[PDB]
């Protein structure tokens, strides 16, 4: 069925951004950890070796 | 003393190994430490900002 035009566009266009946002932060958050990781395991490795 | 001798120096020997088992595990708990060490520096900072 038709519609009209977006009451709020900038509104929602700031949310969807902002949810991308959020996804980019705990997407870098995650991998520097896991870097750490890595790190923590080499650090390991070389030791028990 | 030859008997004596022999257990002294087997007894030594064993303990010299005793005392590298020790050493490593000190040696894996302070990399465990520089890796905390470090995470917690980046968290000092994250704070800051």
């Amino acid at each position: 069925s038709a519609g009209s035009a977006t009451t709020n566009p900038l509104a929602a266009l700031d949310d969807a951004i902002s949810s991308i946002d959020k996804f980019r932060s705990s997407l870098g958050a995650i991998q520097n950890r896991l870097d750490s990781a890595v790190t923590n395991l080499n650090n390991t490795t070389t030791n028990l070796s | 003393i030859a008997n004596r001798f022999t257990s002294n120096i087997k007894g030594l020997t064993q303990a010299a190994r005793n005392a590298n088992d020790g050493i490593s595990v000190a040696q894996t708990t302070e990399g465990a430490l520089s890796e905390i060490n470090n995470n917690l520096q980046r968290i000092r900072e994250l704070t800051v900002q």
